[PDB]
RNA sequence: UGCGAAAGCAGUUGAAGACAAGUGCUUGUCGUUCGUUAUAAAUGGCCUCGUCAAACGGUGGAGAGAGUCGCUAGGUGAUCGUCAGAUCUGCCUAGUCUCUAUACAGCGUGUUUAAUUGACAUGGGUUGAUGCGUA
């Protein structure tokens, strides 16, 4: 924000604000205060704005407000992107935007992938809510309705200045998950940077993941440890599971590949960081970002998914259990066992609930109807949600047109008990949900595209007094 | 800060006369560094076959995490340190199979030997384009 | 977890009283203090015959007995070694019933016989509790009476629960505090269960409550770690204490086959959450917080094994999985002899590792909901096919195709409900059986591409095929969970180089480095040789497939000379991949004077 | 607003054999001062207190050393024969000596003309002379003659006891703290005799093997026993009476053993252990007694001894050599019109109401090239990055973070081959190096697509390119071998 | 743009209307429409609140620098030359050997697992700017 001084010319600058300025005024009798709008053009999926009023003696934010920014998979109804000198990633030419537009209603009106499912977090000790913005976290506390904090887990070009021109086709370390254990005390966060375009390694992605840690009472997550290419290099990290508090007290988690690669870390205290205790060979070639990880409570045994074959894998020789083999119809979507008993497997055709104890399949599901190619691998994973003590919840969301399909959506919540035998509940919603996760506690929270979080869930001194306070 | 940066290929918690062998063995078990250091500096390939033919197998495990430190330290000497990691696998080959844990005990050679490969794509990239340039003025 | 066989302790005596086996338990009575994982020794109270001590390890030996009179009953029996007034003693607790006149209560001191004595008891000695550290003997009798003794038998404190007819009593101690529960039967199904603390009074009630629906003549009662085991007709009732609230039922449907009467059942908890249950001769290990059965064993050699006591193991605390339990056996013939033998048990880790696919307990596509928005009968089936006449495709195609409504001759996204397995095992029963020689029905071709094709038909797949080439070619591409070996034996056996390179991408893709390198290592040398040769006369993976080899041949078993004739050929493929690199690279990849005419 | 980030140095992944907090304590012990003395210094012994003079016996005499000055202080050279030990008593007053001929001399420390008491203990060497620990009066003294009599200050006529049962040279004699009537006696035999001086005596409580003649036996704490004998040292506990860890990496018999504890280093205790194989190695009590730091130096080492716990100043190494040498390691540790008129500054303010603090803490100077980076000065950070005594690491950086913000061909546009040469430099250098050779890739290709002509015309730029495809492709030649090597290493596993 | 793995496999980038410039014709543009899954460049770069010195605690290191004609393995030059070799008691690279404030980089010592203090009147004026030092 510059401050031009027009009497001579000069100027006085407030750098490194949150985003780029929409507007700016001077609210006040006397100029006391200052009001701007912020946008955050670094999240394309939706527009970010913050409204930030600051004191003019000494330039500090007064008051600085905005709601949960949650950065969703693909563009959201009519979002654009602002004007530039160029037209970038990031921002539309003067020429492009009414193309921009035209495009974006054809693509939500006759495309077929219409995922906007968004990743987000819950802290288990404090019951804060994360949002894995682009580069940064946002810490937002839902009881209360405000946002706590806002920090950097990535390096790269964030805050050190404002991209212009060609540097804004410059794309920031994205932190596609993040993760808690069940403890709470330790933060696991995967990121992908991505190299600068017209270079020799113009297409070698690297990959870090990062352990952090924090006391109750801070505010402020500390790295730790960082593992630059964990797996080897320009290998994604598909899924990661933080370990159950059975095994070495919630210290430890696992990270699956799309090579079907297992790492299995740990934090060692003579050590004092983490390292990776098992490994798993991706040696194989079969390659699949639809990958699945589940962990018996115990922490006996693990189930992993890749492709459309389920394996149970004993966590002490970290190798298939001596069936253990299941084969699935279509790809492995999301597995979960609701309780030590039933596991729930759901696959891109259907849904199905199955014994450990019987190795039969109790209940089957059909979600081909509804999903069928509209979300790309592992995003029913964040859709589907379960409970360790009732039951899990399945969320179905359905375009609404009446004589071509239309903007507007509707959610329907479907609570089922373990197994799938029954349906406790349905209910329906009039928007699209982005996320549905469980709270530790019963209810569960879900979030929509309009950023709302709902949950669903179970005489004379009288005269006299009066006048002296008037006065 | 002061966080420790690491890679996911650190599996770390997972005949003739002249030959030094007498002396390697000393140096190997004492931890003696320049004991050691004099017996890398022969360089004559007759000698280092022969000293490790003779050295116990049990003590040529710990050779190989000494060489390989030395590797990865200094880059000039992967070449001459090379030879005796060679023969080291040659002739303690069949040890080395009947062993309960490699990756942990070896993991300085995994993680020393993948890092120099994974340079090797880059690495042609950069020829290609040097033998390009560098043949376009040689012939004008 | 595993059971051991059974090795015998003792040869019973040939008594009247023993002579009922069903009823042989009831008078064959086993100390508590001297049973349990670390002890060595058991002391044993045989009805009419003697109190005797053994000692269990390196051989069963008989150490100690004392002689009863034949006509006496033990009813309660225990011994512990402790320090009396200070010397290192073994107290001996038992007492016995005459003819149901007189009740004699007993207590025996042996230096590590020092004292004798003997009281008249009120009413049938039921359980009886030694306490070295104060020097007391705690005895429960049928009445309702605990009687608190000193090693001379002198009555101390006399407490009354207020209800007769008691019928069980067991004991156990909660953080160093001592405490006992007991169960008497009222009418109407109907149970007083009271809980105790031993601590003016040396008797402390803690809880009082009635439970209805418990039934005592067909139930056997066993505790563990706060819960109490009921079994009755097939179904064991699960009761929490302090309060004895019920939490579980778990139906066992092993025991709803056995007639009333003639089945011995015997029960008794050997770990948390895990018992021992005998059906005559056959013994069960059963997980009861995931309903498995852990183990089972048939003793062929006896009619019946009934369990009388068990070494339990704190399974939570103690790192040993083996203990032991106790037994009487009951041999075949037309005099049956009686012993008392004792089974060594793995109880195992307690975890769900364990338990995996060994439950005792024995699909159709379902809607999502049951009722404007944009779209993204097996056995009539088997019935029909199989009518046909013997060798007919173009029928058996037909019913298959038109009836299933499947439009295509592979496996599509809409035939998910054609998915249910047991509809495909029974079409390709009858494919087999229906088709032979060198014609296949379309409808094979079409299950081959199925994701759930059965594994129990996989084996020998390749091997039925071998007479047409065209279902080859869609078994290696798709067919699912083909094995390994076959794949192996037919990539070494066959000569087509494109199936070679079909059969090399479909092993590397659905199988680890490590898993084809152990079968590997079981084909012959000369196979191995062969394939090398191939070689020197997607290639990658054929590649790839090759380094394997190398791996799985080992250094022993490689031969020099064609060791060079393979070193050239790599080398000049080396060569080649270098110049490749280096194409590939490449793709991607004013003078003071000078003499000039104008133009004009 | 936030305030600028700073640029974070490139850290790549952690290489084997990393600096340990305990090794970069004990590296600080630099000052290294080698004396030369007339036989082998067999007994080196600290002070207790302040100043914590060491005194070392060598041939017919002992000598102190200052702790600061690190020099001679004091000289004792009565003795006729040989000396044996300088062992200072708790309270540091005095200083006893033993003898070839057999008499104990106590002296007053930092008196050596003065001699308080004479003892003729036996008629053999007397080679340990040691002051109880807890008890000041009582001294105790072991000879060739294999009994350790305990003598009393006051009464030198009678030993107060004298402890037998030694088939062989004792040595060595170790007083357990918290335990003023046990005595620790270890001799040659390879047995460790234990005595209790309040019974009668004369005769072991109990005896621990060692298979191995024992040189020297400490105390490490009340209840575990440290002893170095043969090529090993082992701990044991009396408690349990067995050796709870042994440490054999010593090549040559060890000779020497000392501890130490509550001191300021990472570790809280150290164990020094002499090897006569001219090693002194550091072993750390908490963590199994594992190896975590060692020196060497010329020739065996006969004794080694460290500052004491509460040395209050530069803490000491001292090595003993057989051959006379000693080796000394040191850690090192207006006018009143004007105040009256200006007399505030001092108060902080307990007294008052409300404490208002606004001051932002100094942040580091920032270096040239973060500077311009700061600035967006992309071509003369690039300059800054090759300039004479850059290290290495903060080279990398600059060209990292000049890539991260998408600014290679914007540095390198108005070059010439003169501005060119410093970054082909580094590239010839840097291409060797495994963290550096991907950045060196990127910046020579951009050279190369942008100076194609240039470097036609100029000579200098082409040997550069040619000594430059001279090194890249020897690193294919190793990049390649790793491959193999890892080839055959997939073989054996 | 679709699919997928990240590698890649297939497929696109059209028509009309209006305006400006140049000479009805040509090019270029669009805060204009329909349809399809579908270079840049107006000299224009980010504030201030406190600096300097000396310590201490972890985290990294290619160590920061100087010697040693002491060894090991290489590369290579000037002149002469009977091609065997000579004088430069040749040079360079790497390792080893000796040494020092770990001498090198970085985060922190508002409370943290650990770890700090000290100096200054944070002003105004004059001279020197051909400043000061060095070849």
């Amino acid at each position: 924000m510059s401050l031009w001084q027009l009497e001579t010319n000069s100027q006085q600058f407030l750098p490194r604000l949150n985003g780029i300025i929409i507007d700016c005024q001077v609210l006040g009798p006397q100029g006391n205060y200052y009001s701007l709008i912020l946008q955050m053009t670094e999240n394309n999926s939706n527009s970010d704005y913050q409204f930030l009023l600051l004191n003019a003696s000494d330039l500090t934010s007064k008051l600085s407000i905005n709601g949960p920014l949650p950065v969703f998979n693909s563009t959201i109804k009519h979002i654009q992107q602002p004007i530039s000198a160029m037209n970038t990633k990031n921002s539309n030419s003067i020429t492009s935007l009414n193309h921009s537009k035209k495009k974006q209603s054809r693509k939500l009106i006759k495309s077929r992938r219409q995922d906007f499912t968004t990743n987000v977090e819950i802290n288990p000790i404090n019951k804060n809510l994360y949002f894995p913005h682009i580069s940064a976290v946002q810490i937002f506390d839902f009881y209360k309705n405000e946002q706590v904090n806002y920090q950097y887990l990535t390096s790269g070009v964030n805050n050190s200045m404002g991209k212009v021109r060609f540097e804004l086709n410059l794309q920031d370390p994205i932190i596609t998950d993040l993760k808690f254990t069940k403890d709470g005390q330790w933060m696991i966060t995967y990121e992908i940077e991505y190299p600068p375009n017209d270079l020799l390694s113009s297409k070698d992605l690297t990959h870090i993941l990062k352990f952090w840690t924090k006391n109750d009472n801070e505010t402020n997550w500390n790295l730790k440890t960082k593992v630059i290419n964990p797996h080897g290099i320009s290998v994604p990290i598909t899924k990661i599971l933080p370990s159950p508090r059975s095994v070495n007290n919630s210290q430890g988690c696992l990270t699956a590949d799309n090579n079907g690669g297992l790492k299995f870390w740990s934090f060692d205290s003579h050590e004092s960081n983490w390292c990776l205790k098992k490994i798993s060979l991706p040696n194989f070639n079969h390659f699949s970002n639809s990958v699945s990880l589940a962990w018996s409570q115990d922490g006996s045994l693990i189930f992993h998914g890749f492709d459309d074959k389920l394996q149970i894998l004993d966590f002490d020789t970290f190798k298939k259990f001596e069936v253990s083999e299941f084969t699935l119809d279509s790809e492995i979507q999301t597995v979960k066992l609701i309780n030590d008993t039933n596991l729930i497997v759901a696959t891109r055709t259907t849904l199905n609930a199955i014994n450990l104890l019987r190795g039969q399949v109790i209940n089957s599901f059909d979600l081909y109807p509804f999903v069928n190619g509209v979300y790309k691998n592992g995003h029913m994973d964040r859709l589907i949600t379960c409970d360790e003590r009732t039951g899990n919840i399945a969320l179905v969301i359905n375009q609404q047109l009446t004589d071509v399909p239309t903007i507007n959506y509707k959610s329907r919540i479907i609570i089922f008990d373990s197994d799938l035998s029954t349906k406790l509940g349905n209910f329906t919603h009039h928007e699209y949900i982005s996320w549905i996760g469980w709270n530790y506690d019963t209810d569960f929270i879900f979030l929509d595209i309009e950023s709302t979080l709902g949950v669903v869930g179970t005489s004379n001194s009288d005269i006299f007094a009066e006048q002296l306070h008037k006065l | 800060g002061n966080a420790r940066v690491t890679s996911g290929d650190n599996f770390k918690h997972v005949t003739t006369t002249g030959t030094v062998t007498v002396i390697l063995s000393q140096a190997l078990q004492s931890n003696d560094h320049s004991l050691l250091e004099t017996v890398l500096n022969n360089r004559d390939e007759r000698v280092i076959r022969d000293t490790i033919f003779r050295l116990k197998p049990a003590l040529a495990v710990i050779l190989l995490e000494r060489l390989a430190e030395r590797i990865a330290r200094q880059t000039h000497r992967q070449g001459p340190l090379n030879v005796w990691v060679k023969w080291c696998l040659i002739i303690h080959g069949g040890y080395l199979v009947s062993i309960p844990n490699l990756m942990s005990t070896l993991s300085s050679l995994h993680s020393t030997l993948k890092r120099r490969s994974d340079l090797l794509p880059r690495l042609l990239a950069l020829d290609a384009r040097l033998d390009c340039t560098i043949n376009k003025f040689k012939t004008l | 977890p595993s059971l051991s066989q059974p090795f015998r302790l003792a040869t019973l005596p040939k008594i009247a009283s023993l002579s009922n086996f069903s009823l042989q338990a009831d008078y064959v009575q086993v100390a508590d203090g001297t049973f349990n994982e670390s002890t060595n020794n058991i002391t044993l109270g045989i009805s009419g015959s003697s109190i005797s001590q053994y000692i269990i390890n390196p051989t069963p030996k008989l150490t100690f007995d004392y002689p009863i009179p034949s006509t006496n009953i033990i009813t309660a029996c225990n011994a512990e070694k402790g320090q009396a007034n200070k010397r290192n003693v073994e107290i001996w607790a038992f007492g016995l019933m005459v003819n149901k006149g007189n009740y004699t209560l007993n207590v025996i001191t042996k230096a590590l016989f020092l004292s004798q004595y003997k009281i008249k008891a009120k009413a049938k000695v039921m359980s009886i509790k030694i306490d070295t550290k104060n020097s007391l003997v705690i005895a429960i009798l049928q009445n309702g009476l605990i009687e608190i003794f000193d090693f001379k038998l002198t009555l101390l404190h006399s407490f009354d629960i207020s209800y007769d007819n008691l019928k069980y009593a067991k004991w156990f101690t909660e953080n160093g505090t001592e405490y006992v529960f007991v169960l008497c039967p009222l009418q109407d199904d109907k149970v007083c269960y009271k809980l105790l603390e031993l601590t003016s009074s040396p008797i402390k009630e803690l809880s009082s409550t009635i439970i209805e629906g418990f039934s005592f003549e067909n139930s056997k009662l066993c505790y563990q770690f706060g819960k109490l085991y009921k079994l009755n007709q097939g179904k064991i009732y699960i009761y929490s204490l302090p309060h004895c609230q019920l939490q579980q039922v778990i139906e066992f449907p092993m025991v709803d086959k056995l007639s009333p009467g003639d089945d011995l059942i015997s029960f008794q908890p050997v770990s948390v959450n895990r018992v021992l249950l005998t059906v005559n001769n056959v013994i069960y290990l059963l997980d009861l917080l995931h309903c498995s059965t852990l183990s089972q064993r048939e003793l062929t050699h006896v009619k019946t094994f009934q369990l009388l006591k068990s070494a339990v193991i704190n399974s939570e605390k103690s790192h040993n999985s083996k203990t032991i339990a106790i037994g009487i056996s009951t041999k075949n013939g037309p005099n049956p002899t009686s012993s008392l033998e004792i089974i060594n048990i793995d109880v195992g880790t307690n975890t769900l590792k364990d338990s995996l696919g060994k439950s005792f307990q024995v699909v159709i596509l379902k809607p999502l909901f049951d009722d404007r928005v944009k779209c993204n009968h097996c056995n009539e089936v088997i019935e029909k096919l199989s009518a046909l006449q013997d060798n007919d495709i173009t029928s058996f195609d037909d019913i298959f195709f038109k009836e299933l409504k499947i439009k295509e001759e592979h496996y599509t996204e809409k035939d998910r409900y054609i998915s249910d397995p047991g509809f495909l095992n029974k079409v390709l029963d009858l494919i087999f059986g229906k088709f032979s020689g060198n014609d296949y029905p379309k409808t094979l071709t079409f299950l081959l591409t199925h994701p759930l094709f059965p594994l129990s038909r996989t084996r020998n797949l390749l091997s039925l095929l071998r007479d047409q080439p065209r279902l080859f070619k869609q078994a290696i591409v798709t067919c699912p969970n083909l094995p390994l070996n076959e794949l192996l034996e037919e990539l070494f056996s066959i000569r087509n180089r494109e199936l070679l390179l079909d059969i090399s991408f479909r092993i590397l893709q659905d199988f680890t480095r490590d898993s084809i390198k152990q079968e590997m290592k079981k084909l012959s040398k000369l196979d191995v040789q062969n394939f090398i040769e191939f070689i020197t006369s997607q290639s990658t993976q054929l590649f790839q497939l090759l380094s394997l080899v190398l791996d799985s041949i080992g250094l022993f078993s490689l031969e020099g000379a064609l060791l060079e004739n393979l070193t050239l050929y790599i080398d000049k493929q080396v060569e080649i991949a270098e110049r490749n690199t280096e194409l590939w690279n490449l793709i991607d990849t004013l003078p003071t004077y000078t003499m000039e005419y104008l133009d004009i | 607003s936030t305030a600028r980030p700073r640029i974070i140095t490139s850290k790549a992944p952690l290489l084997p054999q990393q600096t340990t907090p305990e090794q970069r304590y004990w590296r600080q012990y630099t000052s290294a001062q080698l004396v030369k003395e007339h036989n082998s210094v067999t007994h080196i012994s600290f002070n207790p207190q302040h100043p914590h003079d060491f005194a070392v016996t060598s041939s017919t005499r002992v000598q102190i050393f200052s702790s600061r000055t690190r020099q001679v202080i004091k000289t004792f050279s009565r003795f006729k024969d040989v000396v044996y030990s300088a062992s200072f008593r708790s309270d540091g007053k005095l200083l006893c000596a033993g003898d070839a001929t057999g008499l104990v001399s106590v002296y007053d420390s930092y008196n050596p003309r003065t001699i308080l008491l004479s003892i003729n203990a036996s008629t053999h060497p007397t080679h340990v002379t040691k002051f109880h620990t807890q008890d000041n009066k009582i001294l105790a003294t072991a000879s060739d003659d294999r009994v350790t009599r305990l003598w009393d200050i006051s009464n030198a006529y009678e030993p107060q006891l004298e402890l037998t049962g030694a088939t062989d040279y004792v040595r060595t004699l170790s007083f357990i703290p918290a335990a003023p009537h046990l005595v620790a006696t270890g001799s040659y035999d390879g047995l460790i005799r234990l005595y209790d001086t309040r019974s009668s005596g004369s005769t072991p409580i109990y005896s621990l093997n060692h298979d191995q003649p024992v040189e020297n036996v400490i105390a490490v704490s009340p209840t575990q026993i440290v002893s170095c004998g043969g090529n090993n040292f082992k701990v044991w506990d009396l408690t349990s009476n067995k050796k709870l860890y042994e440490r054999g990496n010593f090549n040559k018999a060890v000779t020497c053993l000392d501890y130490v504890e509550n001191f300021d280093s990472p570790m809280q205790s150290a164990l020094i252990a002499s090897s006569l194989d001219g090693h002194v190695k550091v072993f750390d009590p908490l963590d199994n007694f594992q190896v975590k730091f060692g020196w060497k130096f010329s020739g065996p080492v006969l004794s080694c001894a460290v500052s004491p716990s509460t040395a209050q100043g530069n803490r000491h190494l001292v090595a003993g050599l057989s051959s006379g040498l000693l080796a000394i390691r040191t850690k090192k540790k207006k006018s009143n019109n004007f105040q009256r008129m200006m007399r505030g500054s001092e108060y902080q303010g307990d007294q008052e109401h409300i404490i208002h603090n606004d001051k932002v803490r100094s942040q580091r100077r920032m270096r040239a090239f973060e500077r311009n980076i700061n600035q967006f000065k992309w071509s003369e950070a690039l300059d800054n990055a090759f300039v004479p005594g850059m290290a290495k690491e903060l080279t990398l950086t600059v060209l990292q973070e000049l890539r991260k913000r998408g600014k290679v061909r914007v540095a390198l546009y108005g070059r010439d081959e003169s501005t060119l040469e410093p970054l082909l430099n580094w590239c010839l250098k840097g291409i060797e190096d495994v963290r550096s050779a991907s950045i060196v890739a990127d910046w020579v290709a951009v050279v190369l697509e942008l100076y194609g002509n240039t470097l036609e015309s100029s000579p200098v730029l082409q040997e550069l390119m040619i000594d430059l495809k001279t090194k890249v492709r020897h690193e294919i030649h190793k990049s390649k071998e790793a491959q193999r090597i890892e080839g055959m290493l997939q073989l054996l596993t």
